[PDB]
DNA sequence: TCGCCCCCCTTCGGTGCTTTGCACCGAAGGGGGGC
């Protein structure tokens, strides 16, 4: 019963048409049974084939929460809405939230169901529920209400959330709150215990109007390493300027002429070749601009994140996320806890939601991934892994690992 | 018929088609003068005159009864000006997605796309007029007031409609199986034959309300029951026979069927092949041409007819026990496989014979093959299978840790079915202790077409070939395979092509390249490689001589 | 002289790279099968 806000498509833009993928058994069960309950409730309406448009639909688990979540993958719709920095909808970052000893996220999706989507953008939200051995044709359905994973959701109920948290944020004001999509991030500097209880607070406050643990205190950056050994193959000088060679790129002042005439001729790869002092010196040099953070990197707000990863092997990922080439906003090594250790698109998919995570924490928004995994392997696989409600841009590479840079 | 009609839009800015009617005729017209008649006494079309100023010709072909004729409207320009549609067909149902049931009946809707009406806004469009006689005179003009056979909107607007009239039969029926493909329903219950018979009596009712009629001629009672191909035994499955073409001389459009029936064929029928017969499709320019089997070929194709005399059948899905999918290893990029429950009573064979990429080696296949059946079983069954797979644990293990690239592979066991599937050779992760060292290099000059490749190693051993008609990723290839030509079983080679480095690094045991094979064939035979990289033209070690010597 | 759906095999053409050809990938040609 309120006044819809209206929406559009950019310009010379049509919505989306993105084929539904096939689905389990126990998935196509649990988004049945959450759509007839929404279709009940007039979240959601039945519609026919006149509409154009087409979102996929799949479900998760949360571990912890084992209610299964539907999730519609509008990232090709939200690339094609209109943007909300134009009608001043769009949020702000606060700069403390990846300053607080403990970040707890919370679903907060369900409270944009209560606020109706302008009647003409509704087609543009259709999905299809696919049925097994294709029994019968795919059941369709589309928004009445601002979806979730929608980025028009956030713009749109922006208001009404201020309103709902502006008691809670008063009296609490050293906890931080950001919201991303369907999602609010939950910082404080306070023990575990009493965080949490705060926690439950916020949730009933929530529940009155209408929990994943992050510690961003104690993420590290990763730097490039050079070995240390006190003998020396051909092989390793190599391998050593080669490196130093490409982190040039990257950083500023760093030599390979002292170590690189240690290599004059035409050498066996195992010969060893003792250091001079001076290439000892290059290297001690290169060495220590390679310890200290890169001078001249700064966030640019107006253009995307981008993350690389690297698979190096017994359960570890490198990544760095950077805007330009080589000027690296910030470089890690993440590592599984799990002790199974059996499954690498598992272990991507986990590295992929914490990249991002971190990625929300710390700017507002997620990197698009350069995923170091054939498309086919990583799309029979990673729906049965991701745990978030939001989903980041995403490509495939295939790029050769030339020198072990980041291990 | 009572149902309602479905809004529908041309795009944007366009209008209706106005094209003109063919051959015309005495017969043909008066033919087309007795077709419509019929259906204008029913309603499904109207008489039009001249202020409609739209247009599209018509034809007719005959059905699987054959004395039916099927009436069809050229409406290609139509359907290029109507709007989108999102298709609501996502597959194609398997029998072998089928569980046993008690009691089964198939139906089909007599003139299902006539009982739908057409949006009446949407009429006019639809207009097609069959000329006076012969071009003497005004003509006659039709509309269509239902969805018409050839319009593109008609399949999911009858998808649809059908769609909402099963629902309310549906939900108060929930344990009986409606399989609803267009307008032929298999219907599948536990119930006994009578309540059975009185369940789809009611059903055929319910049909008939909402006008859609179920003619005896298509009401199936007894087994084998006619299903999407196939034939419905109680305890198994057939599919209807398959006959291959048996030319003497065989054109393109000969193969292109033959091979079309193979591949329906290995749905059912396990090890069919069709790489020989598929090879003899490229490079060709004709559907006509005239293509001579090589000998290879006629090998496939007398395999492929001995699996095809032996009878098949598939059987019923239980859910209460396991899926489970085994691989075999056919050679040259070719894999089959079969999905069962019980040993040797197979739900469906299959097979992955695709080539991705221009290098790649058995694993990845192997991998490719799982995630095709992986994607196949979740369509089918709602679920992934268990594998049974020629790859030893110790293969694979050595496989995704070497391998850069994240990969996996679900709850597999081994095998012993050879030839198995297996890495061909592994590169050291160390300098070979007592190896010689080959310095790699090849460069050729964009211009020029004209390349050289070469070495120099630390036991004083030096080499410059020329080359003609490369490039530069050729070259470095090249260099390469030089050094691997002229070394010991064991060698360490140190070159400067990240391209190079980045093929040979993935392991493949195959190429649509010949200079790639070659060097993979090189690579077989070795004992140990190290293969490692320098960055070029930084005046590197051995690098910077082989540098100086192929320029 | 038609429509819509799935599958496979081949060919073509757009994309982006610290490239100058190469690998990747989507679309469209042929075929099979369904209604
Ligand atoms: C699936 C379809 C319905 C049921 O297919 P159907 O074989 O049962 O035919 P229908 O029920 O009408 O007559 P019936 O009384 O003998 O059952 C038909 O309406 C129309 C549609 N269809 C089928 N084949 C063709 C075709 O080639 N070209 C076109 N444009 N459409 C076709
Ligand atoms: O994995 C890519 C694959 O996913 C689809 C959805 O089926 O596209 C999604 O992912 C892309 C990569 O980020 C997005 O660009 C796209 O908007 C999103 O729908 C397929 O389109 C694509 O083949
Ligand atoms: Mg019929």
């Amino acid at each position: 019963p309120i006044e819809t806000v209206p929406v559009k498509l950019k310009p010379g833009m049509d919505g989306p048409k993105v084929k539904q993928w096939p689905l389990t058994e126990e998935k196509i069960k649990a988004l049945v049974e959450i759509c007839t309950e929404m279709e009940k409730e007039g979240k959601i309406s039945k519609i026919g084939p006149e509409n154009p448009y087409n979102t996929p639909v799949f479900a998760i688990k949360k571990k912890d929460s084992t209610k299964w979540r539907k999730l519609v993958d509008f990232r090709e719709l939200n690339k094609r809405t209109q943007d909300f920095w134009e009608v001043q909808l769009g949020i702000p970052h606060p700069a403390g939230l990846k300053q607080k000893k403990s970040v707890t996220v919370l679903d907060v999706g369900d409270a944009y169901f209560s606020v109706p989507l302008d009647k003409d953008f509704r087609k543009y939200t259709a999905f299809t529920i696919p049925s097994i051995n294709n029994e019968t044709p795919g059941i369709r359905y589309q928004y009445n209400v601002l979806p979730q994973g929608w980025k028009g959701s956030p713009a749109i109920f922006q208001s009404s959330m201020t309103k709902i948290l502006e008691p809670f944020r008063k009296q609490n004001p050293d906890i931080v709150i950001y919201q991303y999509m369907d999602d609010l991030y939950v910082g404080s500097d306070l023990e575990i215990g009493q965080h949490r209880t705060k926690i439950e607070e916020l949730r009933q406050h929530l529940l009155r109007w209408g929990g994943y643990e992050l510690h961003p205190d104690k993420w590290t950056v990763q730097p490039i390493v050079l070995p240390e050994k006190d003998s020396w193959t051909v092989n390793d000088i190599q391998k050593l300027v080669g490196k130093l060679n490409w982190a040039s790129q990257i950083y500023a002042g760093i030599k390979v002429r002292q170590l690189s005439k240690l290599l004059r001729g035409t050498k066996a790869l195992t010969e060893v070749v003792p250091l001079t002092e001076e290439a000892e010196l290059e290297l001690a040099e290169n060495r220590e601009i390679l310890k200290e953070p890169v001078h001249g990197v700064y966030y640019d707000p107006s253009k995307d994140l981008i993350a690389e990863i690297q698979k190096q092997g017994q359960g570890q990922w490198t990544y760095q996320i950077y805007q330009e080439p080589f000027k690296n906003l910030k470089t890690g090594k993440y590592a599984r806890m799990k002790g199974a250790h059996t499954n690498d698109v598992k272990q991507l998919t986990e590295a992929v939601q914490k990249i991002a995570t971190e990625s929300i924490v710390i700017w507002g928004k997620t990197p698009k991934f350069k995923l170091p995994i054939q498309k086919e392997t990583w799309e029979a696989w990673w729906t049965e892994y991701w745990q978030a409600t939001w989903i980041p841009e995403w490509e495939f590479v295939n790029t050769p690992p030339l020198v072990k840079l980041w291990y | 018929s009572p149902i309602e009609t479905v809004p529908v839009k041309l795009k944007p800015g366009m209008d209706g088609p106005k094209v003109k009617q063919w051959p015309l005729t005495e017969e043909k017209i008066k033919a087309l003068v007795e077709i419509c008649t019929e259906m204008e006494k029913e309603g499904k079309i109207s008489k039009i005159g001249p202020e409609n100023p739209y247009n599209t010709p018509v034809f007719a072909i005959k059905k699987k009864d054959s004395t039916k004729w099927r009436k069809l409207v050229d409406f290609r320009e139509l359907n290029k000006r109507t709007q989108d549609f999102w298709e609501v067909q996502l597959g194609i149902p398997h029998p072998a997605g089928l569980k046993q049931k008690k009691s089964v009946t198939v139906l089909d809707v007599g003139d299902a796309y006539f009982s739908v009406p057409l949006d009446k806004d949407f009429r006019k469009y639809t207009a097609f007029t069959i000329p006076s006689i012969n071009n003497e005179t005004p003509g006659i003009r039709y509309q269509y007031n239902v969805l018409p056979m050839g319009w593109k909107g008609s399949p999911a607007i009858f998808q649809s409609s059908m769609t909402k009239i099963l629902e309310p039969f549906r939900k108060q029926n929930p344990d009986i199986v409606i399989y609803q493909y267009m307008d032929d329903l298999y219907v599948g219950s536990d119930l006994e034959i009578g309540q059975h018979r009185t369940k789809i009596e009611e059903l055929r009712q319910h049909l008939l309300r909402w006008g859609f009629t179920t003619p005896d001629k298509k009401h199936q009672k007894e087994p084998p029951f006619l299903w999407m191909g196939y034939e419905l035994h109680p305890d198994k499955w057939t599919v209807q026979p398959i006959v291959l073409p048996e030319k003497d001389s065989w054109t393109v459009n000969d193969i292109q069927k033959l091979v079309g029936k193979l591949n329906w064929a290995s749905q059912i029928y396990a090890g069919i092949k069709v790489r020989q017969l598929s090879k003899l499709l490229r490079g060709t320019k004709a559907l006509t041409e005239v293509v001579p089997l090589t000998e290879e070929a006629e090998l496939e194709l007398a395999e492929n007819r001995e699996i095809l005399k032996e009878p098949v059948h598939g059987v019923y899905y239980d859910p209460s026990k396991d899926l489970i999918a085994e691989i075999q290893k056919q050679g040259q990029g070719q894999w089959t496989y079969q999905i069962y429950q019980e040993p040797f009573k197979n739900l469906k064979t299959g097979k992955y014979a695709r080539m991705k990429g221009a290098h790649t080696n058995d694993v990845k296949q192997l991998t490719e093959a799982v995630q095709k059946i992986a994607t196949e079983s979740i369509v089918i069954w709602g679920k992934t299978p268990k594998f049974k797979l020629p790859i030893q644990k110790e293969t694979w293990e050595a496989w995704w840790t070497e391998y850069w690239q994240a990969t996996w592979i679900p709850e597999w066991e081994f095998v012993n079915t050879p030839p198995l599937v297996k890495l061909w050779y592994q590169l050291e992760k160390e300098p070979i202790i007592g190896a010689e060292t080959f310095y790699v290099d090849g460069a050729a000059n964009r211009e020029t077409k004209l390349g050289k490749a070469g070495y120099v190693t630390d036991r004083g051993r030096q080499k410059v070939v020329p080359l003609t008609d490369t490039t530069n990723q050729k070259t470095e290839l090249q260099a390469i395979h030089l050094a691997l030509q002229d070394s010991g079983l064991e060698v360490n080679i140190v070159t400067d092509s990240q391209y190079a480095l980045g093929i040979i690094q993935a392991q493949p045991d195959k190429s649509e390249s010949e200079l790639v094979s070659q060097i993979i064939e090189q690579l077989i035979k070795k004992e140990k490689v190290y293969l490692a990289w320098v960055p070029a033209h930084k005046g590197i070690g051995g690098n910077e001589q082989v540098d100086k010597l192929v320029s």
